[PDB]
């Protein structure tokens, strides 16, 4: 018989005091609105909509969550935007201009000597 | 560059995550000095005070059992900690060889776009690369040949494109858009112009040729 | 693994004795969730290296070179390719679970697939920065000068260089 | 690998396989991911002064 582990989804505290709660890979209709399943538990407190955004809290199995549309919200997130390469056998696209640019990059290298 | 000191003014998650880890586990050492291990108590002079010598020798070695255990859970997590700080450093001091005391060809060692140039800051228990690289941008389509014939002969750039605006043909180089009037210093000549697919027909000029005459 | 349930296990006379010990059963689990949470940033680094979902055009048709048994199967729910479908066919207890990966394996054959039309279409400009267009003949002469072949080498034997690649 | 030998061409011996580096393609398997590395490989050599 059924047991698992219980997940709490918060867009944090300096957002909102909502919550929405996973039980995960648990049937949902044996947990004791807004109850939704999902290929990693079942899902109480968010509504599932049909857009497609970048994730932003993951759920699990290509289901994110966000504070979006407010409350907490369920979806399948996003892998990016679409380009077309306009190929074809004769045409070439060649730049005209630049941008400098800077990026930066963080190593830890030590860590604390204890006795 | 101005942009960086914004950025960071108003994002160094790993440096604080190596502190956080180190300190957690150093606070869970010193926690485990109040546990009973399955004795009356967790202090030594509670089981030397209730307990003559013959009892309290079964409840100290509960103690020590499980200090013992604790003290060596924490000695191996530090080594498998150290092991992977190692490998950190060991990249930091490859990028500093390569990235900043010389220019990189590897796609995305050195930054994304163009490696330029690369300069080292330093930080508590590590060190952060600025790296300065080119970007293209604005581009435009134009037509393209692999060839031009001329004189029946095949020509090709010796370091360029050969590209269309519409009605005229040019060389450019093939990251920067520079248009240049094909000639017979800025192609080279092999075979005849019936095996390369693609083939279009255009004017080579020859400098000496005009000019001497 | 739940420390508490591998080890009591339902009794109650095994939690009370085994709350003596401290916090053991925190580090496990903290130690588990870490390598757990390490798993998905693996995956992300490996395959989540482009910014944009690029397309093939319908034509198909690069100067020959076929590519056809690496591209995606559009007749499939997977969409995965001929070679991805030949990968996939060779490879609740007390207290254990296996959690999914937040990437489904669609996705990684979605992100594979951006990356082959990215290269097919662009060569290496789709990593720089944006993609810029250029026929695969072209993209394949300025490859031969890279390792110091003459770049009418190619030009010159389309076909013949075409049909070994197409037979490898 | 995938940086360096499907998002451009490398000049390290034998990183992208055997002979000389044309480009590379990849593929997902369970758990893993495979490299197609196609290479330049020189044949029928002949003597000269
Ligand atoms: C190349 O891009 C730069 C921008 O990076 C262009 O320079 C800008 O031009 C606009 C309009 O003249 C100005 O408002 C900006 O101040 C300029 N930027 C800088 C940094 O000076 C430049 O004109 C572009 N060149 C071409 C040929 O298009
Ligand atoms: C290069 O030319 C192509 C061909 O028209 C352009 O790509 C098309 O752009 C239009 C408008 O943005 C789209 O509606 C088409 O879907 C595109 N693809 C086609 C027609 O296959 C492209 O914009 C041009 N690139 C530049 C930099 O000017
Ligand atoms: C392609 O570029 C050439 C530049 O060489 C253009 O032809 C010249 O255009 C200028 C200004 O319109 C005229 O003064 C010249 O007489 C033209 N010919 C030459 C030989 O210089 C041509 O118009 C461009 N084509 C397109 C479609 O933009
Ligand atoms: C490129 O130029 C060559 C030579 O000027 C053209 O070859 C001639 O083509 C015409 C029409 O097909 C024939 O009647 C002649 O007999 C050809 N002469 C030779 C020497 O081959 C060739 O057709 C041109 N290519 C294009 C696309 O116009
Ligand atoms: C690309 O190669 C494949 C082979 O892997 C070609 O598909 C096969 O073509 C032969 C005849 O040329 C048929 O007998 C096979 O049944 C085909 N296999 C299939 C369709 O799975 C394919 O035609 C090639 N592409 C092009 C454009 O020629
Ligand atoms: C180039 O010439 C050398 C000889 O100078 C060839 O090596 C000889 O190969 C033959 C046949 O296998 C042997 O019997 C000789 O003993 C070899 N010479 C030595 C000094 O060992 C080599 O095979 C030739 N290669 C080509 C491409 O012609
Ligand atoms: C956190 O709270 C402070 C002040 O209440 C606010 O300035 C900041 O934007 C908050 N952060 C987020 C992520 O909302
Ligand atoms: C939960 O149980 C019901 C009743 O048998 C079943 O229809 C449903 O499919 C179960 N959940 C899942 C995810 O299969
Ligand atoms: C999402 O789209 C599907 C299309 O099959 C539709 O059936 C479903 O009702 C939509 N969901 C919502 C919440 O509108
Ligand atoms: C390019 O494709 C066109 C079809 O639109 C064909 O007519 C032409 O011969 C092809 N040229 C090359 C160089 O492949």
């Amino acid at each position: 018989c059924s047991f698992g582990g219980v997940s709490v989804i918060t867009p944090g505290t300096n957002t909102s005091n909502q919550v929405a709660v996973l039980y995960q890979g648990v049937n949902c209709t044996e947990v004791p609105s807004n109850v939704f399943q999902t290929r990693a538990g079942c899902l109480i407190g968010a509504e599932y909509v049909n857009n497609s955004y970048e994730c932003d809290i993951p759920i699990g199995a290509g289901i994110c969550a966000s504070y979006q549309t407010q409350s907490i919200i369920a979806y399948t997130m996003s892998l990016g935007a679409e380009n077309s390469v306009a190929y074809s056998n004769n045409s070439i696209a060649i730049p005209t201009n630049f941008t400098i640019s800077v990026t930066t990059e963080i190593l830890p290298v030590s860590m604390t000597k204890t006795s | 560059i101005g942009k960086i000191q914004d950025s960071l003014s108003s994002a160094l998650g790993k440096l604080q995550d190596v502190v956080n880890h180190n300190a957690q586990a150093l606070n869970t050492l010193v926690k485990q000095l109040s546990s009973k291990f399955g004795a009356i108590s967790s202090v030594l002079n509670d089981i030397l005070s209730r307990l003559d010598p013959p009892e309290a020798e079964v409840q100290i070695d509960r103690l020590i059992t499980g200090r013992l255990q604790s003290l060596q859970t924490y000695v191996t997590q530090q080594l498998i900690r150290a092991a992977e700080i190692r490998a950190s450093a060991n990249l930091a001091a490859t990028k500093m060889s390569e990235c900043v005391l010389g220019q990189s060809k590897r796609v995305d060692f050195c930054g994304k776009g163009y490696h330029l140039m690369s300069f080292p800051q330093s930080a508590p228990h590590g060190v952060v690369f600025l790296h300065v690289t080119y970007v293209p941008a604005q581009e435009k389509n134009f037509t393209t040949a692999p060839a031009i014939c001329h004189d029946g002969k095949a020509h090709f750039p010796r370091e360029g494109v050969f590209v269309s605006n519409g009605t005229h043909w040019f060389v450019t180089q093939r990251n920067f858009y520079e248009p240049q009037i094909i000639t017979t210093d800025n192609t080279f000549v092999s075979g005849n112009c019936d095996v390369v697919i693609g083939i279009v027909n255009n004017t080579v000029y020859d400098p000496l040729q005009p000019e001497l005459d | 693994v739940d420390c508490t349930m591998y080890i009591c296990g339902d009794s109650t006379e095994c939690s009370n004795l085994l709350l003596q010990y401290g916090s053991f059963c925190t580090q496990l689990k903290r130690a588990l969730t870490g390598i757990a949470v390490e798993q998905d940033k693996n995956t992300q680094e490996v395959f989540a290296q482009v910014k944009q979902i690029y397309k093939t055009p319908p034509i198909k048709y690069f100067g020959g070179f076929n590519f056809s048994q690496i591209l995606p199967d559009p007749s499939k729910p997977s969409k995965r390719s001929p070679i991805e479908d030949l990968l996939f066919n060779k490879v609740k207890f007390n207290g254990l679970t296996v959690l999914p990966p937040l990437l489904t394996d669609e996705m990684i054959a979605q992100y594979t697939s951006a990356l082959l039309a990215g290269t097919i279409t662009s060569g290496w400009t789709f990593g720089a920065g944006p993609a810029l267009q250029i026929p695969f003949p072209m993209q394949m002469a300025y490859r031969f000068n890279g390792i110091g072949v003459t770049q009418n080498v190619l030009y010159e034997n389309q076909k013949l260089i075409a049909n070994q690649f197409n037979s490898a």
